[PDB]
């Protein structure tokens, strides 16, 4: 499977609560962020004042914006080591250029001069920093939006047809509330059909409603258990639309992760595993890439061959014959 | 109950990230509890 290094540290403000993670090296930010392994409300760009931006600085920015972080706090670290006023300004103006190239308000970006070394050390004159830090991610990071206050997905597991009630869809409700008598849309693969939620039961338990975290079966009103098709999902109607076309961030396993032993080049038809099933799909590389490496991870538009209920965010498999070779995140949808 | 929220440090290799990890960690517990 995906080799992937990270570390989890949690931490208090006096009003929220943090999850932190770190990986080790480059490919480890790339594995991780797409495969959302470690998804982030808000990031902290760290960047040496000494050595200024680099390449992963950029490519970093880059993949925020990719898999969708929405927040950056940019901390210049190793200031206990520079002394021009001048030389700061200079960095600072370059990352916001930077932050600014991809699509991040590089102006009102908070940026912390501080000294993660020293404050380390107990020098409580750049503590402060780490204090000023900490006041940026209370105020700058919005309070992130909880999975029940989402609109209704769920993502059919399995169906069933439990005589003289009707057709039964089973699964786990990803995001959001069903209440019994609430309408609902099924999208994706055939045309988007509605119909009514006419109950909710759970191991014969019968309920009020499903929730954000349970796995329900979830029964409709008149639609024939033959007319759902695997790929399919439950949602608040007009909350999802089903798309073909999409842009993509994707890391390609390499051997050792049990993925491909050679590249493949312009004309590699894969399936694309999106919740529950496999949708063949057309792929375009950026101009100049002729051939996609094990290991490498790529800007990728890609053309699925039935449409599939997805939003910006949404990850994804690469699979060849079952076996996973590469793992995505849908970009941005284009049609 | 308080909000949470999902952070982590990115950036170039060897400019800090897992210091900085380390320091907030410290001086938010020193400071706060
Ligand atoms: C001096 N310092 C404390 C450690 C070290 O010896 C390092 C080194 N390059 O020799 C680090 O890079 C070191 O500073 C460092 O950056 C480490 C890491 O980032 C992580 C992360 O993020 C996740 C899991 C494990 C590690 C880690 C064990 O490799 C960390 C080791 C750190
Ligand atoms: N002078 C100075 N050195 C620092 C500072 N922060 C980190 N370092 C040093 O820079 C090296 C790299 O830091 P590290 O946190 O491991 O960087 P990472 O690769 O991004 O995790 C470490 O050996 C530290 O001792 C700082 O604020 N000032
Ligand atoms: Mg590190």
């Amino acid at each position: 499977g995906i080799t992937i290094n990270t570390s989890h540290v949690e931490y208090d403000t006096p009003t929220r609560h943090y999850a932190h993670v770190d990986c080790p090296g480059h490919a480890d930010y790339v594995k991780n962020m797409i495969t959302g392994a470690a998804q982030m409300d808000g990031a902290i760009l760290v960047v040496a004042a000494t050595d200024g931006p680099m390449p992963q600085t950029r490519e970093h920015i880059l993949l925020g914006r990719q898999v969708g972080v929405p927040y950056i706090i940019v901390f210049l670290n190793k200031c206990d080591m520079v002394d021009d006023e001048e030389l700061l300004e200079l960095v600072e103006m370059e990352v916001r250029e930077l932050l600014s190239q991809y699509d991040f308000p590089g102006d009102d970006t908070p940026i912390v001069r501080g000294s993660a070394l020293k404050a380390l050390e107990g020098d409580a004159e750049w503590e402060a920093k780490i204090l000023e830090l900490a006041g940026f991610l209370d105020s700058y990071i919005p309070e992130p939006e909880r999975a029940i206050d989402k609109p209704f997905l769920l993502p059919i597991e399995d169906v069933f047809s439990i005589s003289g009630r009707g057709t039964v869809v089973t699964g786990r409700v990803e995001r959001g509330i069903i209440k019994v008598g609430e309408e609902v849309e099924i999208v994706g693969i055939k045309e988007t059909q509605k119909s009514t939620c006419t109950g909710v039961e759970m191991f014969r338990k019968l309920l009020d409603e499903g929730r954000a975290g349970e796995n329900v079966g979830v029964l409709l009103r008149g639609i024939k258990r033959e007319e759902i098709e695997r790929g399919q999902v439950l949602a608040k109607p007009g909350t999802i639309k089903p798309h073909t076309k999409f842009e993509s961030e994707v890391y390609i396993l390499s051997k050792d992760e049990g993925g491909r032993h050679t590249p493949f080049f312009k004309g590699y038809r894969p399936q694309f595993y999106f919740r529950t099933t496999d949708v063949t799909g057309t792929i375009e590389l950026p101009e100049g890439v002729e051939m996609v490496m094990p290991g490498d991870n790529i800007k990728m538009v890609v053309t699925l061959i039935h449409p599939i209920a997805m939003d910006d965010g949404l990850r994804f498999a690469i699979r060849e014959g079952g076996r996973t070779v590469g793992a995505g995140v849908v970009a941005k949808v284009l049609g | 109950t308080k909000p949470h929220v999902n952070v982590g440090t990115i950036g170039h290799v060897d400019h800090g990230k897992t210091t900085l990890t380390a320091a907030i960690t410290t001086v938010l517990a020193k400071t706060y509890g």
